[PDB]
């Protein structure tokens, strides 16, 4: 088999903030 | 033999917890227990959620 | 030329020796210190007595930082609404006095 | 379920009423921009005695993230004591002081 | 049971009050050292405090262990405290006022109905003295008994900003406080105070008499001033930052003037009207005791 | 009152005799330590709640 | 140079305001200790890399 090379870079995920209707505290 | 008793496994009690929930409250973070700890602590955590 | 280079040769020479020219990440990439008294990023103090250097102050890149953030979306949908109530008589209005 | 004043004043003696009572401690705060209430919610019926006799816990939520909501109720220690069997086999709570 | 020290429970190191100052522990007095005031054209005269009502909430039995310390501190210093005027807790406090009650005030500040020997508690005579006044916090909301929410703050300002000459005179210029500060200093301070075991403070304030009470008042004046400071930030009309020589100075205008502000803001904690009633009542009782 | 009688009676006549049900024996490492301190080797797979 | 300007500019106009995303709270026992020392109760499910 031939020797090979490959790259990578960290992915983006910066979504707009989710609109929950639940709340954590009274 | 006389059937003097009623052999049974996993006995039910005279008292049990009842629980009312306000469903709009929910913690944002999701706790991740190990599967074993969820096997033990699970029904408790699920009820007093 | 390798000005952008954080790491190099992520392999073992033998099993335990480092390959010559192998490059570990700079400590600064991992320092994630603190916020300053005023909120600027700071590296951890070096010696115990000295204060932590602001990250922006020096030319290192730090890939771990404290980021202040809201716990949930600020747009709750409870937008402000008002009862405007118009003057009863246009002629009675007092333009005067500033 | 609802009870008009008439029915409380005229129900047969010896019949069992079924009253309901809000635990409004889990009501979340109003929005700053919710319109003002010009009116006034009112209440007539109240118990003469404590009603939450069966209540083990209350308000399982955080005030803030760390503060307890006022009126929150922890389970009694006794619910968790699981001590021992007595010398003769009766259930026992754990000794309090060591002696 | 803890026997009360001749100096009072606050002498015990277990009850020591401290506040982080930009995150490091410090006595309240040395935070109060950082405070500085710019006087304005307005003046605070201190009207006499109306004497608190003789009436107490009925000593009704209630299920469960009331957490009275957290209730009071949250009502005074906590972020968005709720149900501050809910009666039940205070009915239990009045039960503590009774001559031979089975109720106990744990050092936790929880009120236990049973005599639970495993948990240490304050001496019943002392808590009787403390509850005998402080249960009146219970009728903060009843219209007959609402405390003035406005004029009482003069006293607050006098006990905070007021120089000894102004405190003698009973009048001071209305003041604008300021201190070199870190981010969220007022919230963090309020957090530091809400954790205080103030029941020791109030219990000592009530049970102590003569020379002991006076020495207590001098030893603890700065504590009471920190409480007053948190309240004053909660009611100050406006709070802002001032950049000066790469240092932010927090500025609260004005000390001693209750703005009756209710809407929450970033800079400080905030009193809903129920909280205002509560704090006003608390100030009525606490100043009535402090000035005697 | 009748309820209480029937409760008392129903208790008076409970002739139940427990036999061990299905039971797990977690390895200590599989559990968080706080749970492991409470657990005593085995426990019924139908733990109730507490 | 234009790139740098557009980079500078694009930074100058970043009006992003972070809101907490989905976050896990591992039990300590579920983690190797070396990871657990670094972790602070919760963390975003989209941990970046470091």
């Amino acid at each position: 088999k031939i020797a090979t090379a490959s790259s990578a870079r960290q992915a983006d995920v910066e979504k707009p903030a989710d609109v929950t209707f639940t709340i954590e505290n009274v | 033999l006389s059937d003097d008793f009623k052999q049974i496994s996993d006995p039910k009690g005279y008292l049990t917890y009842s629980v009312k929930y306000e469903d709009q409250f929910t913690k944002k973070d999701k706790l991740r227990a190990s599967e074993a700890d969820d096997r033990i602590v699970g029904p408790t955590v699920n009820l007093f959620k | 030329i390798s000005v952008a280079r954080s790491m190099r040769a992520i392999v073992n020479h033998n099993e335990v020796d480092r390959p010559r020219g192998a490059v570990a990440p700079s400590s600064y990439e991992m320092d994630t210190g603190t916020l300053s008294r005023n909120g600027d990023l700071l590296y951890s103090p070096v010696a115990n007595g000295q204060v932590g250097i602001p990250k922006l102050e020096v030319d290192h890149i730090s890939f771990s930082n404290v980021v202040s953030m809201m716990t949930a979306n600020i747009r709750t949908g409870d937008d402000m609404a008002v009862e405007r109530v118009n003057p009863d008589d246009v002629r009675a209005i007092n333009i005067r006095n500033a | 379920q609802h009870v008009d004043a008439e029915s409380i004043m005229t129900a047969p003696k010896g019949k069992l009423f079924h009253l309901q009572f809000m635990d409004g401690l889990l009501r979340p705060e109003p929005s700053a921009f919710d319109p003002p209430a010009s009116g006034e919610d009112m209440r007539l019926i109240y118990p003469l005695q404590p009603i939450s006799v069966a209540r083990s816990m209350r308000a399982i939520v955080n005030h803030n993230e760390v503060d307890r909501p006022r009126g929150a109720v922890a389970p009694s220690s006794y619910e968790m004591d699981t001590g021992t069997l007595s010398r003769n086999g009766d259930l026992l709570y754990s000794p309090v002081a060591n002696g | 049971m803890l026997q009360q020290p001749t100096g009072g429970y606050t002498t015990l190191e277990q009850f020591a009050f401290t506040i982080r100052n930009d995150g490091t522990n410090a006595t309240p007095t040395q935070f109060l050292q950082l405070l500085s005031y710019e006087a304005t054209e307005n003046e605070l005269v201190k009207k006499t405090i109306p004497t608190p009502e003789t009436h107490l909430p009925s000593a009704r039995n209630v299920p469960g262990n009331v957490y009275i310390e957290d209730a009071i501190t949250q009502a005074l210093f906590g972020i968005s405290a709720q149900n501050v005027n809910a009666h039940g807790y205070f009915s239990r406090l009045s039960a503590l006022a009774l001559p031979n009650t089975s109720a106990r005030l744990g050092l936790d500040g929880v009120i236990y109905n049973s005599e639970t020997i495993n948990i240490p508690f304050y001496d019943p005579a002392a808590v009787a003295n403390f509850a005998a006044t402080y249960a009146k916090l219970g009728n903060a909301s009843t219209p007959r008994y609402r405390a003035d929410m406005i004029d009482i703050y003069a006293h607050v300002g006098l006990e905070l900003a007021g120089t000894d000459a102004e405190r003698a005179a009973g009048v001071m210029p209305v003041k604008r406080a300021k201190f070199d500060s870190w981010e969220g200093s007022l919230i963090s301070l309020s957090r530091d105070v809400v954790n205080w075991k103030i029941l020791a403070f109030l219990i000592d304030l009530c049970s102590l008499e003569g020379e002991a009470l006076r020495a207590f008042k001098t030893r603890n004046r700065d504590v009471f001033r920190m409480m007053l400071f948190i309240m004053s930030t909660a009611v100050a009309a406006n709070v802002v930052n001032r950049k000066v020589t790469k240092r932010v100075d927090r500025v609260l205008e004005y000390i001693g003037v209750n703005s009756m502000r209710t809407a929450g803001r970033t800079a400080t904690i905030t009193y809903d009207l129920s909280r205002h009633e509560f704090a006003a009542k608390f100030l009525q009782l606490t100043f009535t005791r402090w000035n005697a | 009152v009748s309820g209480l009688l029937m409760v008392l009676f129903k208790v008076m006549t409970d002739n139940r005799l427990v036999i061990v049900g299905e039971t797990t024996t977690p390895m200590s490492n599989t559990l968080s330590t706080v749970v492991n301190n409470v657990l005593r080797t085995t426990y019924h797979n139908n733990v109730g709640v507490n």
